RNA sequence: AGGACCGAACCGACUAAUGUUGAAAAAUUAGCGGAUGACUUGUGGCUGGGGGUGAAAGGCCAAUCAAACCGGGAGAUAGCU
RNA sequence: ACACAGGUGGUCAGGUAGAGAAUACCAAGGCGCUUGAGAGAACUCGGGUGAAGGAACUAGGCAAAAUGGUGCCGUAACUUC
RNA sequence: AAUUCCUUGUCGGGUAAGUUCCGACCUGCACGAAUGGCGUAAUGAUGGCCAGGCUGUCUCCACCCGAGACUCAGUGAAAU
RNA sequence: CGAUGUCGGCUCAUCACAUCCUGGGGCUGAAGUAGGUCCCAAGGGUAUGGCUGUUCGCCAUUUAAAGUGGUACGCGAGCUGGGUUUAGAACGUCGUGAGACAGUUCGGUCCCUAUCUGCCGUGGGCGCUGGAGAACUGAGGGGGGCUGCUCCUAGUACGAGAGGACCGGAGUGGACGCAUCACUGGUGUUCGGGUUGUCAUGCCAAUGGCACUGCCCGGUAGCUAAAUGCGGAAGAGAUAAGUGCUGAAAGCAUCUAAGCACGAAACUUGCCCCGAGAUGAGUUCUCCCUGACCCUUUAAGGGUCCUGAAGGAACGUUGAAGACGACGACGUUGAUAGGCCGGGUGUGUAAGCGCAGCGAUGCGUUGAGCUAACCGGUACUAAUGAACCGUGAGGCUUAACCU
């Protein structure tokens, strides 16, 4: 049910007997110990939160150290809701990692894609260009129309041409595994995971490819 | 196009609620000459820690 | 690759530029190559042959420009653009002698007739 | 980095021969029949680019029927088998990417090392 | 945006990018000071510290590579004396930078940029 | 030799682009033609409005031209806004 | 109309390369053009390079692109020769 | 036909597709002999049609280099 | 009529259902086969060229299908100016002529920096009645839905054959869409290399400038497609057309009147993203602050002295984060940048010197020299001043528990 917090790093080949040139990311899971278990008695929750990796520990705040006077400590890099149903997971620092699972072949992933600013036209919904010089002048990436006249009277809320790209959650699904490990808790996937590199990312089972 | 109603200052002042200038957070003071500059900038003579370097 | 383009005869049934006039199996393809069947228009041909110019046939490209590829760092790219002519009624190779090396989309065995007339890897 | 170069060599075949490109080479690659495997010739000429820590190129022009068919190789993929250097020469400029269209009584390759 | 590139178009045309530091490090052999725009005292920064590193030995082929970075016969003479060798006492940081206020006419950042070793 | 070619000066204006609250009340930029001739250029002189002048477009005659401008007739007249 | 991207007639013509008042590089000589500095997004303008295809574009190849020199070879329809 | 209404006339050619084009045919509304007829080498910043060449014109868009836009400081319009 | 720019194209679509494809059914003169025909059904999808200004049409070749209509015959303060009505010109025609022609043909200026409404992103206030630091609930909103073919079932059912399914299962494409630079490429004027003319560093050598980036070749990172991975789901629930049970009124019969059952790409979920300004300002978690005085009309304060925490703010080095705000890390408790060192990576056999060669040039020294954006490590340099802000144990009512 629960995921693990990995980290992106960057792409590489992933070789077979055949030696295929397929992308992959060598995900590094440090230990994901249990910070808390959320219960049906403390609202209608049934999730857990956890802590993965270290932080500086001289750059935290006292309210972000005082639930580690109610917990263990590992200097986590964030506190993340991982739903489950019933209890097979428990409040004690379990420090679990990818060895756990090993049959998993559909997993959600939530990197944030590559940030590169916000983009514009032909880079939202990827419009076909106007003509250059053999029929049109002064429009190339300059968007065309945006409505009719008095019906509808207005420009609808639908359509976008210049919204924001990335820097928000996105989820892939599928993604077979080839290796689960415990040496360095390395996880070799199908490939193409969103991010910008070194971008922390779940690796939680999913019900859909 | 252009103004079809002339604005009231309940349109002018509104855009200039968010007019802003400098904010000091106090001026910094050296611990070595008392000079009242802003930190990470020249005092008046390149006075930093226990020096007067490139003295002016 | 691409509709229009000016293709070679691999086979001995015509000669020179034979133009693609339809990418089959759908539309809006920037793709027109490989072992796929595609409607052709002969407008060059060998003049001692049996047909001439302005005819339509079909072909399978047998030496594609972007070639073929299987991920393992091996990309087999032919620099020819040569194709092999086929009946419109029945397909089946019209060549008997086939020059140059063939594609691995017809060594996938869509046409089991065309690898047995053609030399080379 | 810290996650490869100690987890990367595992897939590299480093035990191959080395050349400056411009050679008469005879690559022996595994062709698999679905029943059995065998070693198919690719007499050619390398234009090669240098290794990237895991990725190389060893594009050969066959000149199969006067017109070559071209196949890049890498020597990391376990089905590449073995490559002979045989004769070895080179063009004065190290990268061949357009000196392979030179042709018309070209094949001259030479060695120096200096 | 600009992510994992150190390329820079400055406020210079291409050719003036590669032909401005002969009047800016040509000033760093005269009086080892310069007062110039401060983030261009960071783009100067990266030019000046490899020069000092090349200035370790005169050779023949370092004296002629100072004809491939500048060509002022007068200043290469100054080179390879204490310019280079004196700065072998540390590894990098052969200039301190040091930060200042603004320029009098309009605004533009002021810098103090000067070589670490002279008499300091 | 030639109402000859190519092509600078020079002279002209066929295309496009940029301009289009312009740098510009028709330009600028890249092209284009002419370039010893029915060529071109300076200087001064000389043709006046129901007229001149025009290789003719009703074209031009001080950003203007289907009969210029200034003053007078004049406060033209306006069943019209 | 401007310390205005415009207009202005006459005289002088170095050096190197080059047929040359072309053109490139330099002189003598004279200039850097009366807002400046940063970030370096969309989009625009002005340039430069593009895998594969090659007029499918479009009313139209609009434009760009290639072509380009000297000597020599060699040149068809047709002709007022 | 810069003329033909009926009319994408009809046939032939070129195109796979040729309401355009080119050659015939004559169904000449409403051509025709100095307000000249019919031809013509040569010529054209000429109209129409085609071919080779070349290519970002297009397929199907990418990357790069400058000048803006954008941020800061000084000065500071406009129509309406 | 004190100016509501015509048509077509382009660009961008959006909406309706009288549905073209895909989905479900009924009747059939529906064996199957491909259909005929009608009912239901808007989830999603729904062609490229030749010719023509034609939208339209015709033709050609595809397609699962190339749906129809509306939206100022949608869209020119978004593009074009081809059709089309200016002045030029010409033809045929009419007219006495000037001239004319809802006949014809060639040439012939598309402006506007957006105040306002509206949209697309992104911030800033102020608040949820002690001050802060976090994690979610999910009120609601938005995104997403395509399909051929092959193989299997099965050459089975069906059919005398020819031919040829159903239901289901699996595989592989096409178009579309999401992610990613590892592969494969593209570019790559911070890089490497070659090179013509000329000018230069006094000159030789060797270097440098200019000549579109001088020209040209190669190429790392990054960005990127033509590259590469992934995606449209299963499954529930409730239904449509329609199919039903059980069954009276109306001893029969009757899916309906009572009562019960199913049933479609539609519908509600499931999937994916925003999401407590959700002023309905929720909950959950954590942390910090528990001094005097005076002057009062006094559950509202006013004023004075002492304090001010957690945390925040700013400041600085900066970031795979960025228009700007914003968001992120680090700041000597140090790898946050740069430098530095090593490595890699990319170019490809330096210069100088020797030798040979008349030279051109070659060869050796030396596959050398150089080398970004990359990788490993390293405090050399830059991260200096604390300042500042933020307060001091929580208004009332009522209830419950403690007394």
């Amino acid at each position: 049910m629960i995921g693990l917090v990995g980290k992106k790093v960057g792409m590489t080949r992933i070789f077979t007997e055949d030696g295929v040139s397929i992308p992959v990311t060598v995900i590094e899971v440090e230990a994901n110990r249990v910070t808390q278990v959320k219960d049906l008695a403390n609202d209608g929750y049934r999730a857990i939160q956890v802590t993965t990796g270290a932080k500086k520990a001289n750059r935290v705040t006292k309210p972000e150290a005082g639930h580690f006077a109610k917990a263990g400590v590992e200097a986590g890099r964030g506190l993340w809701e991982f739903r489950l149903a019933e209890g097979e997971e428990f409040t004690v620092g379990q420090s679990i990692s990818v060895e756990l699972f090993a049959d998993v072949k559909k997993v959600d992933v939530t990197g944030t894609s590559k940030g590169k600013g916000f983009a514009g036209t032909v880079k939202r919904w990827n419009f076909r260009t106007q003509d250059a010089t053999h029929g049109n002048s002064l429009s190339h990436r300059v968007p065309g129309s945006i409505g009719q006249n008095q019906t509808p009277g207005k420009v609808f809320k639908g359509k976008k041409m210049a919204g924001q790209m990335g820097n928000e959650r996105v989820t892939v699904q599928s993604l077979d595994v080839v290796r689960v490990d415990a040496e360095r808790n390395l996880l070799l996937v199908k490939g193409a995971v969103p991010g910008a590199t070194g971008s922390d990312l779940i690796v939680k089972p999913a019900v859909k490819a | 196009a252009v103004q079809q109603n002339k604005p009231t200052r309940s349109k002018r002042g509104m855009r200039r609620s968010h007019d802003a200038l400098t904010a000091v957070t106090s001026l910094s003071v050296d611990k070595t000459s008392g000079e009242k500059h802003l930190r990470h900038h020249i005092t008046a003579d390149g006075y930093y820690r226990g020096r007067k370097v490139i003295a002016k | 690759i691409q509709e229009q383009t000016m293709l070679n005869v691999a086979d001995n049934s015509g000669a020179r530029r034979v133009m693609c006039i339809k990418v089959l199996g759908g539309s809006h393809r920037r793709y027109a190559g490989v072992g796929d069947i595609i409607k052709i228009t002969i407008k060059e041909a060998i003049p001692r042959g049996k047909v001439k110019k302005g005819d339509v046939l079909k072909a399978v490209v047998v030496r594609t420009k972007k070639g073929v590829r299987r991920p393992d760092g091996s990309v087999i790219r032919f620099d020819g653009n040569a194709c092999v002519l086929l009946n419109n009624n029945s397909e089946q190779p019209i060549g008997t002698r086939i020059f140059g090396p063939v594609t691995r989309e017809l060594r996938s065995e869509k046409f089991m007739k065309i690898i047995s007339l053609a030399p080379e890897v | 980095s810290n996650i490869i170069k100690q987890l990367e060599q595992e897939q590299m075949k480093q035990d191959v021969p080395s050349f400056r490109p411009g050679d008469t080479v005879e690559v022996k690659v595994w062709v698999v029949e679905g029943s059995k495997k065998r070693l198919q010739a690719f007499e050619g000429v390398v234009i090669a680019i240098r290794n990237r820590g895991l990725h190389s190129a060893f594009t050969v022009r066959k000149i199969s029927n006067g017109e070559g068919v071209e196949r890049v190789f890498q020597t990391h993929s376990p089905v590449v088998d073995s490559i002979s250097v045989k004769r070895r020469g080179a063009v004065r400029k190290a990268k061949l990417y357009y000196l392979r269209e030179r042709t018309g009584k070209a094949a001259r390759i030479k060695e120096r090392l200096n | 945006m600009r992510h994992r590139k150190s390329g820079r178009q400055l406020n210079r045309n291409s050719s003036h990018r590669q032909a401005m530091f002969r009047n800016m490090a040509g000033s760093l052999v005269r009086h080892e000071i310069i007062k110039t725009t401060l983030p261009k005292a960071k783009e100067l920064r990266r030019v000046v510290e490899p020069l000092i590193t090349l200035a370790k030995t005169d050779s023949v082929a370092n004296r002629r590579l100072a004809f491939a970075r500048t060509r002022d016969n007068e200043i290469v003479a100054k080179l390879f004396n204490e310019l280079g060798p004196r700065f072998a006492s540390r590894a990098g940081g052969y200039t301190r930078i040091l930060k200042c206020g603004f320029r009098a006419g309009d605004n533009a950042p002021m810098a103090y940029i000067e070589l670490v070793d002279r008499s300091e």
